[PDB]
C-alpha cells in the first residue's frame, strides 16, 4: 500500500475500483433477487452470508484504507500529506455517502429474521462506481466498445429490477390465480425476464390484466417501457454518433466538395486530384485540417505542440543552427501545413519566391527535364526568397514533388517582419547566402 | 392600489395560485363531462371546487387588469392606462368568454350537463406563461422538461380515455367487443374500474402498442385509425423530446470528450512524445475537474459591455487588492486592465518566460504557485504566490543595466498555475493618460537592476 | 404574353395544378385497386377526369410560355423559351403524361415536380413554415397508408375473396360488401400493418407471407422517416430557446463557480428576464448575414429612420448620410441604474436614444438637469475638443444606438455644413457649462 | 507485378472478389441450414464453391503483390510487399480461409466467412467513390437489415429442427404434411418469423419450453439492440440527405421570424422573399469558400479557374502577363450577388472594392437622371481608380460614378489591400491598370 493513491497512473486503485464495483454490482443486482425470489433459502444461507461479508469487508477497506489516500488539488499545487488528505476526504460528500451505506442493518438479523430489504443501504456507493466508468473511460482507446457495453448492461439491470417486481407483483396476487400472473410452470427467473422484456420494450402478446391492480401495473410499465424504450434509442444514437463523429464529418466535408464540383461541371482530372488528396488526408493525417484543432488549443500548449514536432527538422538542418530560439519558437507557432499531389509543381522555373518550404514527410525532386537532387524527408528549399523585396528574384529551377510530399510552409513576408527583429540572424543567413 | 411587478416573486406565486385551478378545470372538467358518475357521486366536493375556481378565476382578471407593462423603459403604474391596455388586448374577451356566469344554466338544465363549464378552459395562456416562467426559473431545466412533457402527455392520454368512454357510452356498452363492456355486471360499474380501464385502452391506443380487442363497426374503424396516427405522432414526439433531453444533458461532456479525442488522434498522428501525451491529458483533466473549460471572452461575448466589466469587477478585484503595487495607482487604470485582462492555464513544470528572450507580456497570478529559478535544475530563488505581478519591464524599453528589455530569468509554475495575461500592445494603446504605472514601473527597473 | 416565375400568378398557378395532381395520385389508386368507387360514380370521374386533363394541357402551355432568366433578366422572346422549354425533360413528361378501368390512366401521376414545387414555394412563401411541414409530413404519410390500401385490396382480390384468413373476406356477404366498409377496412390493415403494430390476422399463404414482410420492413423504414422528421421539427422548433438556455447555464455555472454576490446575479437575472420578455433574443448582425448589402440597409433604414424621426438636432442628413448611417449604427440596451459615461472618462462613442429616458445627474448626486427622452440624442461633445462632461443615468430598460469614431469621421466627409453646424452647438454647451 | 490500390484496377477486382463472399455468408448458410436444399442442388453448390476458393485463392495471390505507401511514394518491390503482407494479421485470415475442409453437411465450410474485411472494404470503397453517396449508405444499412433477418431465419429453423418439428406452438410444424413440407414455404416462413422477432412486433406464437424463452429473449434483445443501432442509424441518414434545404429553410424562417416580430412594410417583405427565392432557384446558395476552406491553395485556384474560365478569359491587360497573378487573384476572389436596381457605386463614397461582372449587366447611371450611358457585360471591370489613389488627376478619392443594376447581377469583389498585397510583388500589371486609370481621369 502506498502513501498516498494518485487516479491517472495508478493501476492498483484501477484494480480496487473495479473490485468496489464488482462488490456493488453484487448488492445492487442480488439485492431485489433474493428479496423477491425464493432463492435464499436455508441451504444456499452459508453462501449468501459470506458474499455479504465480503462486500462490506470491502466497504470498510474502501472506507478506511484507500479513499483516505486519494490525490487532489487545492489552489494548483497537488496535495501529498495525509492528514490533510484525511481531512479532504472527510469533509466531502462520498464519506457522508459511505458511512451512509455503511450503517450495518445485519444487527437486524437478529431483531426480524433474515431479510435482504434491510440491506439496501449498500445501493447508496454509487458514486465509486462512477469514478469507475470515469477511469476506464479515461484509460481505453475504443471508448465507445465500453459505452455501448455499459448501456447493455443498464437496458438488462432495468429488466432485471423489472423482473424482479413482476414476480413481486404475481406473489401478491397469488401464484396461478388470474391468467396475467406469472402461472408457475418453468423456470421462475426466465419465465418473470421474458415478461420484463416483453413490457419493458413495448412488445405485447402477454396475456390480458384481469382485474384492477394487473390493470394499473401493466399501464404503468407499458409508460414506463415507452420512455425506457426511448432513452435506449437516444443513449444508442448518442454514443454511435459520438464514436463516428470525426469520419461522419470528414465523409460530409468530402460529399459538400464533390457535390460542388459536379454542380459547377469540374473536369474528371481534377475531381481525381480533389478525391487524391482527401482520400491521401484522411489516410494520412486522419482529419481534415489541423490548424482548426491547434488555434482552440493555448497558446503555450500550441506552442509546445509546434516545438516537439518540428524542432528536430528545424536542428536537422545545418542552414538553420545560427539562428535564435524565440525566432525558432514563433516560427515553429506560424506554421502552415500544406500537401501536395504527385506530379505537382511546388515552384516553377520563372515565379517570384515568397515562401519557404520545409519537408515533412516528403519526398520532392528539382529539376529542365533531368534530375540534379533528390531531397529526403526534414530537408529545405526556397532559401532564395530571404532578400527579395517585392518581386525579386525568381525561382531558379522546377522543382517537383515526387511522391505525396506533406511541404511546411513559410511566408516571405513574416518571415522578414520577424526577422527585421534579429540583424545577427539576418547577418548569419545572409552570409550563408552569400 | 399597488400594482404588482410582472417579473416580482409575488407575480410568479400568483402564476402558480392560478394554474392550479386551470389544470384542475381542464383534466377534471373533461372527466366530469365524460363520466357522469364521478359527476354524480361528489356533487358537493365538485360544487366547492368550482366556486374555489370561479373566485380564483374573478381575482385573475383583478389581477391581470392591475398588473404594469414596460413602456419607454418604464414600469407604468398608471390604473387607468393599465386598464384601457387591458381592455384593448383579446386576453380581455377571453376573460369575459371565460368568466360568463353559467351558475344559472347550470340550475336551468338541473345537473346533468358539466358541459356548460367549458368555457372555464379558455385560460389555458395563463397554464402555458406559468410553465414559461417556471421554465425560466427552475433549477433543473431537464427535469422540468421532462415533467412537462409528461404532464402534456398524461393529459392527452386522460383526454383520449375519456373521449373513448364517451365513445363506448353513446354505442353502448358491451354490444360489441371494442366498446367498454357491459355496465350493469357489478365487476364492469365500479367507477375506478371505469377509468382505470379506459386509461389502459387510451395509453395502449396513444403508445401504439395496440393489445386492445379489435374494432367491429365502421365508426370504430375510423376512430381507431385516426386514434392510432395520433399516436404514432404522439410517440415520435416522446422519442424526439427524449432523445433531444438526453442530448441537453450531456452535449458538454461529449463536445469535450470529441477534443479530447481529436487531439489525442492528432498527438498519434505527429508521434509527440509520451511525458507531453500525459501532460496534456491530465491538462485537460484538470481543466475538467477545475469546472473551467471555456473561455471567459466566449461566455461574456453575449453580455453588455457594463454588465461584462461588473463581471470582471467581480471575478478579478479580489485578488487585485492583494497587489503591492497599485496602492500608488488609480482606479481608472484598475477597471482598464479589469477590462484588459484574459486569464491563461498552466501546467507543472511548463517555463513561462526563459532567461534572455524579448517577451512583450505581463503577468497576474491567480490561484497560482510559481517560482524564479536557474538554469542549474531547481533551485528556487523565490517563491512567487497570489497576488504578486512579473514581466512588467520588457515593455516599456528602458534601461540602466546591461540587458535592456529581455528577460532576467527562468520562471517556472510549481502546481496548476493560472495566470492572467497582459501584453504589450493592448496595455500600451490602452494606457496612454496615467503616469502612476510610469513611476511605479520606473523604481521597478530602478530596484531590479539595483537587485540584478 | 410571359409569366414571371418568382410572381405571384405563378404561384396561384401552382395551387391550380397541384389541385388535379393530388386527385390523380390518391384517387386512381383508389379507383384501379377497389373497381367499385370506379363503377358507381362513373360520370363523376369522367368529369372530373376532363377537368383533370383540360388544367393539364394549360400546365403544358403555361410551362410552354414561362419565361426563365439568362444574363440576370427576363427572357420575353416566346421562341426561345418554346426552344428552352423543349430541349428540356420536363417537357418530355408532359407530353407522356397528355397521352390518350380506370387502370389506364396512370400516366397522369407523371406531373409530380408540379406538386412538389408547389410545396416548396409554400415552404417558402408561408408564416407558417413548421406547421406546413407538419402538414406536408402528415400528407405524405397518408397518401402512403392510402397506397398501401389499395395495394392491400388488390392483393386480397387477386387471391380471392374468403378464402384464406388474411385476405379481405367474403364479399358476398352484406357485412362485408359495402364500399366504406371495405375501403376503411383496408385503411385499417395499412395502419396497423405499416405502424408496426400488428393486430392483423396472420397470413397462410406464401404470397401472404412474402407481402407481409415487404411490408413490415417498409413499415420500419416509414416508422423511422416519421420518428426522425418530427425529431427535426422539434428540434429546429425550440433550438433558439435551447440555445438562449445554453447561453443562460454557461454564464449561471461560471457564475457559480467564480461565487457572485446576489445584487449582481439578480441584475443578471433581472436582465435576462427582460430579454425573455420582450423577446430580444434575436440577434441583429447574427440573422442579417445572408442578405445583400442594401437589402441589409433597407431593413435599417427604415427602423432607423422610424428611430431618426424622433430627434431634431441631427436631421439636416438625408439619403446618402443615413445610408451610411444605418448601415453603421449598432444597437445595445441598458439597465435601469446604469451609468452611459462618467466625469472623468474619455469619449469614444455617440449615442441615439430609442426606446429609454436617461437623466444627467450630478456627482454622485440624484439631480435631473435635463431628462433626454425619445426626441434628442447627446455623447457628441467630447469627441471633438478632455473627458466627458459630466454623469450620464438611466431612468429605466434604454436602449441606445451606439456610434464608433470611425463612423463620426467618415460622416465629415458628405455634407460637411449640419456637422460644423452641431460641433459649434457642441462649442455653444461648452461654453454654456464652463 | 504491383496494382495501384487507389487505381479501378483494385476497384474492379475488390468487386469481383466482394461478390462471393456476399454469396459464402448468405447463400452458404442458407443452404447449410437448409440441408434439404443442398441434398436438391448438389452439383450447382459443389460448382459455385469451387469457383468461390478458386477466387479466395487469387484474393491471397494478388494480396501479396498490392502496393502500399510509405514516404508518400508508391513501394513497387516485391518481396517487400510480401514481407509487409506476410507481417499483419490479415494474411492470418487468408490463411485460415483457405484449409481444404471439404458434401453432406455445409457447416464445415465456415472458414470460407473469415473474409468480411475485403466486403466491408468494398463497401467502403464504393461508398467513397459513388454520386449518390446517402442513397448508398442507406442501400448498404437494408442490405444489413436484410443480412441478420436472413441468418435469424436459418438460426430459428435450425433451432427449431434441434428441438424437434412439431412438437409444439412455437417451433416449425411437421415436415411429413405437404404443406409445411416445401422449401419455399419453410425459408418462407423462417422468414416471418424472424421479420416479426427482430422488428420487435412479436404476433408470433409463444415459445412453450424453456430453451425457446431464452431464445425468443435473446432474440428480442439483440432485435432491440441490433434495430436501433441500425434503424437509427438510417433517421440520421436521412437528415443528411434533408440538411441543406433544412439549413436554407432555417435562414429563411429566421429572417421570416425578424421581419414578422419587427413588422417590416410588405414591399420590403415581397423583395427579400423574392431576393431568397432568386437564389434558391439559381442554386448559388452554397458558400464556396465556406465549403472549400479545407483545400489547399493549388486546388483551390484550380477549382476557381475551372469554374470561372468562360467569363475570367475576357480580360484584356492581364490575360497573358501571369497565370500565376491571375490564380492568386481567383483565389482571393469574393463573389456577392445584386438585386437588380441596386447602386454598386455612388458619388462620394470610399473606395475599397474592385468588381469583375460575371453574369449579369450593369450600366453607368448619370448623377441625378437615369440615362444609361454604357452598359457593361460580363468580363468587363470597374471600381479600379478608387482602390488605386494615384496623384497626377482629379485625385478625388472617392468613387466617381453611380453604377446602377438592370438585372439579377452577380459581382467579384476583392479588397483594396488585398489588391495591394497581391501586387506589390507584380507591379507591371499595377502600372497597365494605372494607366488606365490615367486615361479614365484624362477622359472625365
Ligand atoms: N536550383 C536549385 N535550388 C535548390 C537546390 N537545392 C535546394 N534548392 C532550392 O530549390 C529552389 C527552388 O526555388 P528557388 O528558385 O526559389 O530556389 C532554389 C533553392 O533555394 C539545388 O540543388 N538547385
Ligand atoms: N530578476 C528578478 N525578477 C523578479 C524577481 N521577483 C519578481 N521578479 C520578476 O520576475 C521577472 C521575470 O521577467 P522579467 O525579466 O521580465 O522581469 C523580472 C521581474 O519583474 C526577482 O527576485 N528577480
Ligand atoms: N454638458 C452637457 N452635455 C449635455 C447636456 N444635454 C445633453 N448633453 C450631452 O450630454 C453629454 C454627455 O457626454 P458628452 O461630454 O460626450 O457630451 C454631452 C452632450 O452631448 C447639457 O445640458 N450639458
Ligand atoms: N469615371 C468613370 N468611370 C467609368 C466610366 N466608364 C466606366 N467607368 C467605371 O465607373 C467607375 C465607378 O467607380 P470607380 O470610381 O471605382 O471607377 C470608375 C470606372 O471604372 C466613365 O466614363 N467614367
Ligand atoms: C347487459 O346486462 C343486462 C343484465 O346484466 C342484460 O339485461 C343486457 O341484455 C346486457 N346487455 C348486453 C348488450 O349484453
Ligand atoms: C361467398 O358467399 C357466396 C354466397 O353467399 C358463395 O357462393 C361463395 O362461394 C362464397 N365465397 C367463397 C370464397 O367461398
Ligand atoms: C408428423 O406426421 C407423421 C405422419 O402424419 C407422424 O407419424 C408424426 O408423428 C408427426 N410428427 C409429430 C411431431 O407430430
Amino acid at each position: 500500500l502506498p502513501n498516498s493513491i494518485d487516479s491517472y497512473t495508478d493501476r492498483l486503485y484501477l484494480l480496487w475500483l473495479l473490485l468496489v464495483t464488482l462488490a456493488y454490482n453484487w448488492n445492487c443486482c442480488f439485492i431485489p433477487l433474493r428479496l423477491v425470489f425464493p432463492y435464499q433459502t436455508a441451504d444456499n444461507i452459508h453462501y449468501w452470508l459470506i458474499a455479504d461479508i465480503i462486500c462490506d469487508i470491502i466497504y470498510l477497506y474502501d472506507m478506511l484504507f484507500i479513499q483516505p489516500r486519494l490525490q487532489f488539488v487545492r489552489g494548483g499545487d497537488i496535495i501529498v500529506d495525509s492528514n490533510e488528505l484525511r481531512k479532504h476526504y472527510r469533509t466531502s460528500t462520498k464519506f457522508q455517502l459511505d458511512v451512509a451505506s455503511i450503517i450495518p442493518f445485519d444487527i437486524c438479523y437478529l431483531f426480524f429474521g433474515f431479510n435482504p430489504m434491510f440491506r439496501a443501504n449498500r445501493m447508496l456507493k454509487y458514486t465509486s462506481f462512477f469514478e469507475f466508468n470515469h477511469h476506464l473511460e479515461s484509460i481505453m482507446d475504443k471508448a465507445y466498445i465500453y459505452r455501448v457495453i455499459r448501456t447493455t448492461g443498464y437496458l438488462l439491470f432495468i429488466l432485471h429490477i423489472n423482473a424482479c417486481v413482476y414476480y413481486w407483483a404475481s406473489n401478491y396476487e397469488g401464484i396461478g390465480t388470474t391468467r396475467w400472473v406469472y402461472d408457475g410452470e418453468g423456470n421462475e427467473y426466465l419465465r418473470c425476464y421474458y415478461w420484463a422484456v416483453r413490457t419493458l420494450i413495448t412488445i405485447g402478446g402477454l396475456p390480458e390484466p384481469q382485474t384492477l391492480f394487473e390493470i394499473v401495473f401493466q399501464l404503468l410499465n407499458f409508460f414506463s417501457g415507452v420512455f425506457v424504450f426511448s432513452s435506449l434509442i437516444g443513449q444508442m444514437r448518442d454514443v454511435i454518433g459520438a464514436a463516428t463523429a470525426n469520419q461522419n464529418y470528414f465523409r460530409a466535408c468530402m460529399d459538400d466538395t464533390i457535390a460542388y464540383m459536379n454542380n459547377y461541371s469540374i473536369p474528371k482530372l481534377v475531381q481525381k486530384r480533389v478525391r487524391t488528396w482527401y482520400e491521401y488526408t484522411w489516410d494520412s493525417q486522419r482529419m481534415l485540417d489541423e490548424s482548426d484543432l491547434l488555434k482552440t488549443l493555448p497558446t503555450t500548449v500550441q506552442l509546445a505542440l509546434a516545438i516537439d514536432v518540428n524542432f528536430s527538422i528545424i536542428s536537422k538542418v545545418d542552414l538553420f543552427k545560427g539562428c535564435d530560439t524565440q525566432m525558432i519558437y514563433d516560427m515553429l507557432l506560424r506554421l502552415k501545413s500544406v500537401l501536395y499531389l504527385p506530379g505537382d509543381f511546388v515552384c516553377k522555373k520563372g515565379e517570384i519566391g515568397k515562401e519557404m518550404y520545409i519537408i515533412k514527410h516528403g519526398e520532392v525532386q528539382v529539376l529542365g527535364t533531368k534530375v540534379l537532387v533528390t531531397l529526403k524527408a526534414g530537408s529545405v528549399f526556397g532559401e532564395i526568397s530571404l532578400l527579395a523585396a517585392g518581386g525579386g528574384n525568381r525561382r531558379t529551377a522546377n522543382v517537383v514533388a515526387h511522391g505525396f510530399a506533406n511541404l511546411l510552409t513559410l511566408d516571405k513576408k513574416t518571415l522578414q517582419e520577424i526577422l527585421v527583429h534579429y540583424p545577427d540572424s539576418e547577418r548569419i543567413l545572409m552570409k550563408k547566402a552569400r | 392600489a399597488i400594482v404588482v411587478d410582472p417579473s416580482s416573486n409575488l407575480y410568479y406565486r400568483w402564476l402558480t395560485a392560478i394554474a392550479l385551478p386551470v389544470f384542475y378545470n381542464w383534466y377534471l372538467l373533461i372527466c366530469r363531462a365524460c363520466f357522469d358518475e364521478l359527476q354524480s357521486e361528489y356533487l358537493m366536493l365538485w360544487l366547492v371546487l368550482d366556486y374555489s375556481a370561479d373566485v380564483l378565476y374573478v381575482l385573475d382578471v383583478l389581477v391581470r387588469a392591475r398588473t404594469g407593462f414596460l413602456e419607454q423603459g418604464l414600469m407604468v403604474s398608471d390604473t387607468n392606462r393599465l386598464w384601457q391596455h387591458y381592455k384593448t388586448t383579446t386576453q380581455f374577451k377571453l376573460d369575459v368568454l371565460s368568466l360568463v356566469p353559467t351558475d344559472l344554466a347550470y340550475l336551468k338544465v338541473g345537473t346533468n350537463y358539466p358541459e356548460v363549464r367549458f368555457n372555464r378552459l379558455l385560460k389555458f395562456s395563463r397554464l402555458f406563461e406559468f410553465f414559461d416562467r417556471t421554465e425560466t426559473r427552475t433549477n433543473y431545466p431537464n427535469m422540468f422538461r421532462i415533467g412537462n412533457l409528461v404532464l402534456y402527455i398524461l393529459i392527452i392520454i386522460h383526454w383520449n380515455a375519456c373521449i373513448y368512454f364517451a365513445i363506448s357510452k353513446f354505442i353502448g356498452f358491451g354490444t360489441d367487443s371494442w366498446v367498454y363492456p357491459n355496465i350493469s355486471i357489478p365487476e364492469h360499474g365500479r367507477l375506478s374500474r371505469k377509468y382505470i380501464y379506459s386509461l389502459y385502452w387510451s395509453t395502449l391506443t396513444l403508445t401504439t402498442i395496440g393489445e386492445t380487442p379489435p374494432p367491429v363497426k365502421d365508426e370504430e374503424y375510423l376512430f381507431v385509425v385516426v386514434d392510432f396516427l395520433v399516436g404514432v405522432l404522439i410517440f415520435a414526439t416522446i422519442v424526439g423530446n427524449v432523445g433531444s433531453m438526453i442530448s441537453n444533458m450531456n452535449a458538454s461532456r461529449a463536445e469535450f470528450q470529441a477534443k479530447i479525442d481529436s487531439i489525442k488522434q492528432y498527438m498519434q498522428f505527429r508521434k509527440v512524445t509520451k511525458d507531453l501525451e500525459t501532460r496534456v491529458i491530465r491538462w485537460f483533466d484538470y481543466l475538467w475537474a477545475n469546472k473551467k473549460t471555456v473561455d471567459e471572452k466566449e461566455v461574456l461575448k453575449s453580455l453588455p459591455d457594463k454588465l461584462k466589466a461588473e463581471i470582471a469587477i467581480n471575478v478579478h478585484l479580489d485578488t487585485l487588492k492583494k497587489v503591492r503595487i497599485f496602492q500608488d495607482c488609480e482606479a481608472g487604470l484598475l477597471v482598464e486592465l479589469v477590462l484588459k485582462l484574459r486569464p491563461t492555464v498552466f501546467s507543472p513544470g511548463d517555463y513561462i518566460c526563459k532567461k534572455g528572450d524579448i517577451g512583450k507580456e505581463m503577468y497576474i497570478i491567480n490561484e497560482g504557485k510559481l517560482a524564479v529559478v536557474a538554469d542549474d535544475g531547481v533551485t528556487q530563488f523565490v517563491v512567487l504566490s497570489d497576488g504578486s505581478y512579473f514581466g512588467e519591464i520588457s515593455i516599456l524599453n528602458i534601461k540602466g543595466s546591461k540587458s535592456g528589455n529581455r528577460r532576467t530569468a527562468n520562471i517556472r509554475s510549481i502546481g496548476y498555475s493560472d495566470l492572467f495575461c497582459l501584453s504589450k500592445d493592448d496595455l500600451m494603446e490602452a494606457l496612454t493618460e496615467y503616469p502612476e504605472a510610469k513611476k511605479a514601473l520606473e523604481e521597478k527597473g530602478r530596484q531590479i537592476l539595483m537587485k540584478d
